[PDB]
RNA sequence: ACCCACUCCCGACCCGGGGAGGUAGUGACGAAAAAUAACAAUACAGGACUCUUUCGAGGCCCUGUAAUUGGAAUGAGUCCACUUUAAAUCCUUUAACGAGGAUCCAUUGGAGGGCAAGUCUGGUGCCAGCAGCCGCGGUAAUUCCAGCUCCAAUAGCGUAUAUUAAAGUUGCUGCAGUUAAAAAGCUCGUAGUUGGAUCU
């Protein structure tokens, strides 16, 4: 099941308040750590 | 620009020991009114009598009611006013107790919502605060 | 006044930077492979090696043929060739900017014991180098950082009290003889 | 202002009893077991990472 | 608290004295080493390996996880003795006892970012509170109070204060002065600083 996508947090939640949550997720997506 | 001759050490000395005066850090640390204005005095703690219980208005944009303490101090008889932090803590302080009060964490400057207010209470009546309010020793009474 | 002595010095330091991964994993990797009980192991031997490299380092900033340089540089390639890091052939003052911990970690007492089959795990080693089990060609050594000499690397045994090598049988079995 | 809600939250949370869990390991056997979990063991992933205490 | 046994000092002295000094007691100032488990069979799960094109196949090997089994090894303690010492204590050496929940139970701070680690569940509802800073909390709180789980160091870990690096934010190395803080309204001038070539 493919439940949670880091680009749609990052780019809906950017300005939000769970930002900093998002961005560290979206990295953890991107550089594989 | 700056002198560069062979013979200028004391000029370039004097002239750094003059413009190390304009250093904030530097004038508060060597001038002696912030030493004569603290009321700790230079120690890392102090011991003081609970004067009252009082209540400060957080700063906005939060809204809160923090419980601070009002003490006079034992060594020197100024007046104090220290925070007392945790969830129901206050509850733990009587009048006419004996408190250990602590900086706040920021060298005699203001921390968070608090206004004024750069002390905190250790321990209340010889027993650490955390003890009581984890529930490890009771108060002596 | 006392005829007591103060000398005394720490054997490690702590990194700057307290949570970067990179460092975390290569520091869990050197433990789990040597089995080592903490991070303060790691830093001991990488303190050890800093100031082996700083020494080296500042005797390669004089000329060849400073009588110092000549003097010291030859003592410590002999100690490194004798504790085992270095080789015979490469007994030059650059090559020991080429050493890394693992080198040392290798000819420690707990990784020896493991490699020479006494022991069937590292960590079974270090259990039976902390309960007197081992002995180094006449005394029994039970400090698992013992660092193994080149001429001492034949000479490793169970000591002959203990009951591998030869000795009484231990509580466990003469209990158990006891009930049956 | 008023002193007498101090307290008030802490107060009203109501009382859970901590369960009985087997004791954890200490020491050498705790690093083993952080370094077979970590690196040893590990399952094939398709480039999404997963933090340790992630869920849901 | 014990002793002049060691180190030395004084005296008419090889003999006397010494809270000088030495030895014990308190002692997480601080420094060094180093326990809190190891192994085997099962029960599962991965890899390599082969044969089978696929369903597949295996003690055929290697590696991980079990309040599933089993018997081995131990010192923390109790405690003869010797040794230690002026007499002791401690350490070392050794008899006997001494581990399966081996209950002989490791703690201190965190889980939004800085900075390693849960927008999991239940409460509260700009209150209580957290927060070094940015900030959170006004009925779906990733930040408060709790449970579970997860991080970091580890017999150690938080807090307050002085101080060093970070600070090329005191700049000799090595900072700036048009507009971000900044060059005297202008000129003269003593001390100070600096001073063109040329001699084998
Ligand atoms: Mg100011
Ligand atoms: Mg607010
Ligand atoms: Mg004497
Ligand atoms: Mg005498
Ligand atoms: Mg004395
Ligand atoms: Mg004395
Ligand atoms: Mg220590
Ligand atoms: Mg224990
Ligand atoms: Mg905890
Ligand atoms: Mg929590
Ligand atoms: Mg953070
Ligand atoms: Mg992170
Ligand atoms: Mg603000
Ligand atoms: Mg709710
Ligand atoms: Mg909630
Ligand atoms: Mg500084
Ligand atoms: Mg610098
Ligand atoms: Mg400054
Ligand atoms: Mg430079
Ligand atoms: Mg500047
Ligand atoms: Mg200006
Ligand atoms: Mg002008
Ligand atoms: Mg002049
Ligand atoms: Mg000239």
């Amino acid at each position: 099941e493919l439940g949670t996508d880091p680009y749609e947090d990052f780019q809906e939640n950017w300005n939000t308040k769970h930002s900093s949550g998002v961005t560290r997720e979206l990295m953890r997506e991107l550089n594989g750590g | 620009g700056k002198c560069r001759g062979l013979r200028t050490a004391r000029k370039l000395r004097s002239h750094r020991r003059d413009q190390k005066w304009h250093d904030k850090q530097y004038k508060k640390a060597h001038l002696g009114t912030a030493l004569k204005a603290n009321p700790f005095g230079g120690a890392s703690h102090a011991k003081g009598i609970v004067l009252e219980k009082v209540g400060v208005e957080a700063k906005q944009p939060n809204s809160a009611i923090r419980k601070c303490v009002r003490v006079q101090l034992i060594k020197n008889g100024k007046k104090i006013t220290a925070f007392v932090p945790n969830d129901g803590c206050l509850n733990f302080i009587e009048e006419n107790d004996e408190v250990l009060v602590a900086g706040f964490g920021r060298k005699g400057h203001a921390v968070g919502d608090i206004p004024g207010v750069r002390f905190k209470v250790v321990k209340v009546a010889n027993v650490s605060l955390l003890a009581l309010y984890k529930g490890k020793k009771e108060r002596p009474r | 006044p006392v005829a007591r002595s103060w000398v005394c010095r720490k054997t490690y330091v702590t990194p700057r930077r307290p949570f970067e991964k990179s460092r975390l994993d290569q520091e869990l990797k050197l433990i789990g492979e040597y089995g080592l009980r903490n991070k303060r192991e790691v830093w001991r031997v990488k303190f050890t090696l800093a100031k082996i490299r700083k020494a080296a380092r500042e005797l390669l900033t004089l000329d060849e043929k400073d009588p110092r340089r000549l003097f010291e540089g030859n003592a410590l390639l002999r100690r490194l060739v004798r504790i085992g890091v270095l080789d015979e052939g490469k007994m030059k003052l650059d090559y020991i900017l080429g050493l890394k911990i693992e080198d040392f970690l290798e000819r420690r007492l707990q990784t020896q014991v493991f490699k020479l089959g006494l022991a069937k795990s590292i960590h079974h080693a270090r259990v039976l180098i902390r309960q007197r089990h081992i002995r180094v060609r006449k005394q029994v050594v039970n400090i698992p950082s013992f660092i193994v000499r080149l001429d001492s690397q034949k000479h490793i045994d169970f000591s002959l009290r203990s009951p591998y090598g030869g000795g009484r049988p231990g509580r466990v079995k003469r209990k158990n003889a006891k009930k049956g | 202002g008023s002193l007498a809600r101090a307290g008030k939250v802490r107060g009203q949370t109501p009382k859970v009893a901590k369960q009985e869990k087997k004791k954890k390991k200490t020491g050498r056997a705790k690093r083993r077991m952080q370094y077979n979990r970590r690196f040893v063991n590990v399952v094939p992933t398709f480039g999404k990472k997963k933090g340790p205490n992630a869920n849901s």
